[PDB]
């Protein structure tokens, strides 16, 4: 559950470097993190994560220092479930131990959903073409409201209507094995977020 | 006051109509939270341009600073809100106001790679040479992030 | 010259490398076509920001006018090129230059509904009152096209 | 092709008014046009259409004045086939007889393609209850079908589904039941170098679901 968060944290880090990034997986949790260079005297006790939700007083969240593969230092904080109410604004603040600013943001729990990668991707060739079938991401609610996207490598990327977990690829260049992968996102009305990681590729 | 706190909550939530109601009821347009952030601080961070215009029309301090020294121009610059940067600039925001790290909105915009905000700030009268507490200029931050397009502008 | 025509042709096609090569070969950065449009005119019309920056640093006239009186700031304003408007302004473009129709870049931007460009021009020092040959101001164009957001700024 | 160009001209006029609009149909032609209010002394001889392509000198194209259904006056010019080369930039300029500017643009023939409407739209009730299968043909006399993207519209309000390029059939997920649905499909050029605008809608068809 932490090796996947490791992959999830590295996923968002590529899109928004130098930012504070938050995401939820089950709509009851929230994990915020950021990445910076290692400093000699600075650890998790040199920054202060504070959040304020609804009219409850400003609460403090515990920061955790962990290294990344790219050499940077990742600081992350996991907000408790009791404070994760999905549809109200949540103010976040990261203040340096000197009093200086670092990050300040307002997010909505529902607007920052990062699902798991889909599993059990199976490709079988029926004459026409290849039909792809897969399972939804594990431990993810509201399957009927999950949008998918398939990737073909030789590249082609096809969108899948929410709810559907299978597709047929019409025209292809030849009977050679193509590499397929699928990723999932949260659809609508109020929900939104980021593309999940790719599934285990198949040929 | 009770109304002053609800004005901040309404600006954070991006509720345009509620802000107008609370203003007419006599709410302090510069009501501060525990961090001394005004409702203009939160509207700039959220990126609501209608509410920013309303608060400014009712006498909000465009150069208000919080505990950290962050002005509403810093928040609009970092989050990448091009219109609110321009609106605050026309209202009379200080391009060269710095926070506790000595970073002007030109520094924060340069770190996030917001090229147009960087160009807007220079046009408004930003000091390109100005350095933060660490001694790095806006040009020095672009070189560290590999933004060659940004670095050529700050020369 | 041989190179001068190839420089205009390269700027229209958006070929950054060829422009630098032709510049090193001694091509006139202000080489004009039949309409007296420079390569900076064409890079602004195409919306290529890399080439515009190259031409300007190589001695291109930022205030060059063609037969129609159109300056490159006019072209960046109409086509909705936010970055090139800022670059040309910092290079020293005349915000209040008009073409043969008497239209300033504030007129052209307001006609296309480019709200963000209009705020940039006002900050740079555009004359909101200025009228064209028809006698219409930048505000007068917004009311005719039903852009109430645009009109309130030019009030 | 001239009654269709009229419908095509009125089509694009709604999307991009107050500018000059160009489009090609078979990638060998090019027709540019714009619409403005009628003036007492103005005709096609008070404007000058000029284009420049590749390294050929600036050429003049003949303008034609024609009225529209909405009351405005449409000026159009059809570039000759010899001057329509698909993959190079084409500079366009419309100059008033006084010397004043009107339009100035740079376009690519391949990036501005307006296809015909699809034909033979058939709506069939899918064997799995609740679904509707739509089938159609590509626009007539149009090459390279594999690079044509489609989009389907469902009418009760509206619902619009995107269709991957090449595919000429789709399965509709949700239906309300005893209501009659109206379906229509339109096509445009997708990738890699080609592009343009959405064509007109196909001939609509109606189907009734059985709850
Ligand atoms: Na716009």
């Amino acid at each position: 559950a932490d090796p996947k968060f490791e992959s999830k944290a590295a996923l968002l880090a590529a899109r928004g470097p130098e930012e504070l990034l938050c995401f939820t997986e089950r709509l009851e949790d929230l994990v915020c993190f950021w990445e910076e260079a290692a400093s000699a005297g600075v650890g998790p006790g040199q920054y202060s994560f504070s959040y304020q939700l609804e009219d409850e007083p400003w609460k403090l969240c515990r920061l955790h220092q962990a290294p990344t593969a790219r050499g940077a230092v990742r600081f992350w904080c996991s907000l408790p479930t009791a404070d994760t109410s999905s549809f109200v604004p949540l103010e976040l603040r990261v203040t340096a131990a000197s009093g200086a600013p670092r990050y300040h943001r307002v997010i909505h729990i529902n607007e920052v959903v990062l699902l798991d990668a889909p599993v059990g991707l199976v490709a079988r060739l029926a004459d026409e073409h290849v039909v792809l079938r897969w399972l939804p991401p594990p431990e993810t609610p509201m399957t009927s409201h999950i949008r998918y996207e398939v990737d073909v490598s030789a590249v082609q990327r096809v969108e899948i209507l929410e709810g559907r977990t299978e597709c047929v690829l019409s025209n292809l260049r030849g009977r050679t094995r193509y590499t397929f992968a699928v990723r999932a996102r949260m659809a609508e009305p109020s929900f939104g977020g980021f593309w999940s990681a790719w599934s285990e590729p198949v040929s | 006051s009770d109304l002053g706190k609800k004005l901040l909550k309404a600006a954070r939530a991006g509720q345009k109509d509620e802000v107008r109601i609370l203003m007419a009821n006599g709410a302090d347009v510069n009501a501060t939270d525990i961090w001394d952030a005004t409702p203009l601080h939160l509207a700039a961070l959220i990126g609501h341009a209608e509410i920013v215009a309303v608060l400014l029309e009712n006498g909000a301090d465009v150069n208000a600073s919080d505990i950290t020294g962050t002005t509403p121009l810093h928040l609009a610059a970092t989050m990448g809100h091009d219109e609110i940067v321009l609106i605050l600039l026309l209202k009379g925001a200080d391009v060269n106001a710095y926070d506790l790290n000595g970073a002007t909105p030109l520094h924060l915009a340069a770190r996030m790679g917001h090229k147009r905000i960087v160009l807007v700030l220079i046009l408004a009268g930003a000091d390109v040479n100005a350095q933060d507490k660490f001694g790095k200029t806006a040009f020095d931050i672009s070189i560290d992030n590999g933004n060659e397009d940004l670095a050529k502008i700050l020369q």
